[PDB]
């Protein structure tokens, strides 16, 4: 009753529905003229580690994430801001997921007093003003949370991997705006249980979703690839966050040569 | 647009903030305010209020509080609802003689649990459930209201604030000091506001949390294993807790029938598992001859 059956698919099926209406625009970094998916992605790591700093948790790095690639397909922000966006996005998240959210003073350190208060503040009535207060974005971690429950005897190893997966998802702007966010949620899981168990996507998350794996399969190519490349790529702070045992090391597991698709 | 408004008199205050009666000048709707002085160097806009605004949003139900507007200036913050007639505290203040007849009592209880079922099932929790958060119109509607302390959750939940419920509405898993918590606390307050519906008096007014444990238990029986699996293993239970037996609903409850006393029973489980959920409860044999009548303020 915890794992709240009794209004169980109706959650779901309203986030298929939210998850439609958030969804930033797919070609925004195009539009942009100062800033590439390569700062970004920086962007992201330093939230990854900010979340890790202050031991915040997943569904806020989600949220924040969300936040900012919302805010970024309308307005044109330049390199030397950024970060303040990120900021406020973080601390917006944070006031909204987490009990006891970092105070202002705390963001304004991390950022090494590059902004001041009063810009964040005012950032944050900015990013609000332009996401007309729609903050309860569907993130791949609440559809992560809800496959879950399908596992035949459940594995802690399957979880972390494909929480590790779906964090991973949120660095590379490209390709993974093209997907929802439970087509990826769908992808990291299968991944992780082909990876560890061998098992496949099973026929009740088949029922539940209407995700077939065919249909995943260009999202399964896509994670695929950037599990592979994940030691290369330049950005590594969720690695090093999924190397500690609290996710079981997952993150240094050998990953399947081939997907057999 | 915050010109555009007359201010006619201060209502009260609620979960944040001060909330005015006014009324628009140039349609004439009357509605309701929620003014948040925000501030600076502060921690700027709270998240009570970003919480109600983006959840209310969402939450598109004749049983809850309509949102129309949010004026957002760089000083303060203006949240702008229909305008609802009364709240429950006052109603059963003015009724604490006469009483509340049961047909509307009734239709006052399926429409709140309509209510929260349409806020379970878009994964809402309110967990401010009391007289206060419920409003009436002259046409016989209740509304919740003021989700300041609501929060929405996720599929199998986490640990959550624990410091959240008015202590005479506060359910028991959260007074034991337990990990996870979910929508059976917002069915608790239902039950305890119904019981008030027809007691016309606060079934546990505790004045302190072991205070309102106690009265829990003279009133339902002390739990144990039995009816509560798991109870003796909570942070906050002792086993040094007074055995009280439970006590038949016939003497909690005089003025209620057989089919209202079972949908109570069913409201006041101790195990959460156990709790009828909202959803459940809607279908119960006491709603089968439901009405709507007019509350005449
Ligand atoms: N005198 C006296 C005692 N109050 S009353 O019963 O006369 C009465 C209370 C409220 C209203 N109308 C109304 N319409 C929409 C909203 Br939104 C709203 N908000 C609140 C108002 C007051 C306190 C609150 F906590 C809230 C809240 N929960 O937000 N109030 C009319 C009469």
């Amino acid at each position: 009753v915890n794992e709240v059956p009794d209004y169980h698919e109706d959650i779901h099926t309203y986030l298929r529905e939210m998850e439609v209406k958030c969804k930033p625009k797919v070609g925004y970094m195009k539009k942009q003229p100062d800033i590439t998916n390569s700062m970004r992605a920086i962007l992201v790591d330093w939230l990854v580690e900010v979340g890790e700093e202050y031991k915040l948790q997943n569904e806020t790095l989600h949220l924040a994430v969300n936040y900012i690639d919302r805010f970024l397909s309308s307005m044109s922000v330049l390199r030397g801001k950024l970060q303040l966006v990120g900021t406020a996005a973080m601390l917006l998240a944070s006031k909204f997921e987490e009990i006891y959210p970092p105070e202002v003073a705390e963001f304004v350190y991390i950022t090494d007093d590059t902004y001041t208060k009063k810009q964040v503040l005012r950032m944050e009535h900015l990013v609000l003003k332009v996401l007309t207060f729609d903050l309860a974005a569907p993130t791949v971690n609440q559809f992560l949370t809800q496959y879950f429950l399908h596992q035949q005897p459940a594995n802690c190893k399957v979880e972390s991997l494909a929480m590790f997966l779906g964090e991973l998802s949120l660095i590379d702007a490209d390709p993974y705006l093209k997907y929802l966010p439970s087509v990826i949620a769908g992808a990291a899981f299968h991944l992780a249980l082909y990876t560890v168990t061998g098992q496949s996507w099973p026929e009740s998350l088949i029922r539940k979703t209407g995700y077939t794996l065919e249909s995943l399969k260009p999202c399964l190519m896509d994670l695929h690839q950037t599990y592979l490349k994940a030691p290369q790529h330049a950005q590594q702070s969720i690695r090093e966050k999924y190397k500690n045992s609290k996710y079981h090391g997952v993150s240094l597991l050998n990953p399947p040569e081939t997907l057999n698709l | 647009s915050m010109e555009n408004f007359q201010k006619v008199e201060k209502i009260g205050e609620g979960t944040y903030g001060v909330v005015y009666k006014a009324r628009n000048k140039l349609t004439g709707e009357v509605v309701a305010l929620k003014k948040i002085r925000l501030d600076t160097e502060t921690e700027g806009v709270p998240s009570t209020a970003i919480r109600e605004i983006s959840l209310l949003k969402e939450l598109n139900h004749p049983n809850i509080v309509k949102l129309l507007d949010v004026i957002h200036t760089e000083n303060k913050l203006y949240l702008v609802f229909e305008f609802l007639h009364q709240d429950l505290k006052k109603f059963m203040d003015a009724s604490a003689l006469t009483g509340i007849p049961l047909p509307l009592i009734k239709s006052y209880l399926f429409q709140l649990l309509q209510g929260l079922a349409f806020c379970h099932s878009h994964r809402v929790l309110h967990r401010d459930l009391k007289p206060q958060n419920l409003l009436i119109n002259t046409e016989g509607a209740i509304k919740l209201a003021d989700f300041g302390l609501a929060r929405a959750f996720g599929v199998p939940v986490r640990t959550y604030t624990h410091e959240v419920v008015t202590l005479w509405y506060r359910a028991p898993e959260i007074l034991l000091g337990c990990k996870y918590y979910s929508t059976a606390v917002d069915i608790w307050s239902l039950g305890c506001i119904f019981a008030e519906m027809v007691t016309r008096r606060a079934l546990f007014p505790g004045d302190s949390e072991i205070d309102q444990l106690f009265r829990i238990f003279r009133t339902l029986g002390t739990p144990d294993e039995v009816v509560w699996p798991g109870v003796t293993s909570m942070p906050d239970y002792k086993p040094s807790f007074p055995k009280w037996a439970r006590q038949d609903f016939s003497k909690v409850v005089p003025p209620l029938d057989e089919d209202g006393r079972s949908l109570l029973s069913q409201m006041l489980h101790y195990d959460p598992n156990k709790r009828i959920s909202a959803k459940a409860a809607l279908a119960h044999p006491f709603f089968q001859d439901v009405t709507k009548p007019v509350p005449h303020l």
